[PDB]
């Protein structure tokens, strides 16, 4: 299929209407961020040559 | 940067080669419709919210802070004054109150 | 199409494998980067009919109807101003769909201002977003008010510059 970017809205501007919250949600996202690699060392003589 | 919706606080954990961050956000819910205006004419001068933002529920006026809905009644002390009602395009007339009126009328 | 060539290639082991796997890796990075970079709201918003901004201009910004591309003055004067085993994988992301994403992203920051990035979008008028942003840097919202006529005919003079620069400029 041709892929759809997101569901449509189409937010009611008009020059004197504002919209408020009456109300909130704590949210809790979770964002993973890699730090470090495996630490690997190669003995180019012993790979090489053995 | 840290989460969708205003952040609020951050939560690291450890991970194997990395690390998780648990993002505490808010996020504004239950919106509603009100009618608003740039600032409230009294006395032939023009007031603006110091914090917040003037909005209608359709009869009476009232001053709220923006990311939450608290109805407050428009005061002196919750408004600033600048100018007088002719230069502001939107301007709508409402009275505003005064907490010293009772003082002295008393 | 050499046959003892690649008998001969075979003796040097999986160096092939190795570079192809290299060139996917930076392909799905590209779209993964327009991904990234455009792809940041969930929700197409779209601007009301009626372009009343309380004199803000927006025309060279938002999409024009009349080009079949759907894309806004100023995005088609940039898309006009840039100019043996190969294959050209074609993005993820069409030009259309890129500039779709734009004008959601428009529409979000002229009808809702920051609300839309952080939460559910809320309507706003213009100009009493452009006093937030003004009560962001420190000024009063009066300043805003008093000057609204004056600060739009900048704007749009500015907006007007963008494009002249852009179009005088090699
Ligand atoms: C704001 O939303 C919260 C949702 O977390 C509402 O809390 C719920 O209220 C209903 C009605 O009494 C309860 O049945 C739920 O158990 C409540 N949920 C929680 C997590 O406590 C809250 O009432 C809403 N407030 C307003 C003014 O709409
Ligand atoms: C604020 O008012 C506007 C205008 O009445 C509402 O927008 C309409 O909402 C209805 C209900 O779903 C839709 O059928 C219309 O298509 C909407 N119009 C537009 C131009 O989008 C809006 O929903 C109201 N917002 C709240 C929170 O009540
Ligand atoms: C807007 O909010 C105000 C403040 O709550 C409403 O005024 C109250 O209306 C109730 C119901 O008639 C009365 O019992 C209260 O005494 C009123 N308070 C004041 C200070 O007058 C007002 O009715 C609301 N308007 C709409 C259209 O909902
Ligand atoms: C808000 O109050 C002002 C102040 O009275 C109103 O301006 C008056 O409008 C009438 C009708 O045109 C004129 O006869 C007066 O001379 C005006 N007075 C001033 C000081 O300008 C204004 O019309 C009111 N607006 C609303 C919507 O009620
Ligand atoms: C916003 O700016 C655009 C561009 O400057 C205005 O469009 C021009 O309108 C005049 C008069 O109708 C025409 O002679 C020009 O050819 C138009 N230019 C383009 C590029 O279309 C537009 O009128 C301004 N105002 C609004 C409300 O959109
Ligand atoms: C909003 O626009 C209408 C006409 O479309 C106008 O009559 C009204 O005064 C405007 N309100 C503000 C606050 O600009």
């Amino acid at each position: 299929y041709t892929m759809s970017l997101g569901a449509e809205n189409s937010v009611a501007y008009s020059n004197n209407s504002i919209a408020i919250p009456i109300n909130f949600t704590i949210s809790v996202t979770t964002e993973i961020l890699p730090v470090s690699m495996t630490k690997t060392s190669v003995d180019c003589t012993m790979y090489i040559c053995g | 940067f840290c989460g969708k919706g205003y952040h609020l606080m951050s939560f690291p954990q450890s991970a194997p080669h990395g690390v998780v961050f648990l993002h505490v956000t808010y996020v504004p819910a239950q919106e509603k419709n009100f009618t608003t205006a740039p600032a409230i004419c009294h006395d032939g001068k023009a007031h603006f919210p110091r914090e917040g933002v003037f909005v209608s529920n359709g009869t009476h006026w009232f001053v709220t802070q923006r990311n939450f809905y608290e109805p407050q009644i428009i005061t002196t002390h919750n408004t600033f004054v600048s100018g007088n009602c002719d230069v502001v395009i939107g301007i709508v007339n409402n009275t505003v109150y005064d907490p010293l009126q009772p003082e002295l009328d008393s | 199409d050499s046959t003892e060539c690649s008998n001969l290639l075979l003796q040097y082991g999986s160096f092939c494998t190795q570079l192809n796997r290299a060139l996917t890796g930076i392909a799905v990075e590209q779209d993964k980067n327009t991904q990234e970079v455009f792809a940041q709201v969930k929700q197409i918003y779209k601007t009301p009919p009626i372009k009343d901004f309380g004199g803000f201009n927006f025309s060279q910004i938002l999409p024009d109807p009349s080009k079949p591309s759907k894309r806004s003055p100023i995005e088609d004067l940039l898309f006009n101003k840039v100019t043996n085993g190969l294959t050209v994988l074609p993005p993820l992301l069409t030009d259309e769909m890129i500039a779709q994403y734009t004008s959601a992203l428009l529409a979000g920051t002229i009808t809702s201002g920051w609300t839309f990035g952080a939460g559910p979008a809320l309507q706003i008028p213009f100009p009493m977003q452009m006093a937030y942003r003004f009560n962001g840097i420190g000024v009063t919202q009066n300043v805003l008010y008093e000057n609204q006529k004056l600060i739009a005919n900048q704007f749009n003079s500015a907006i007007g510059k963008i494009q002249d620069s852009l179009s005088s400029t090699p």
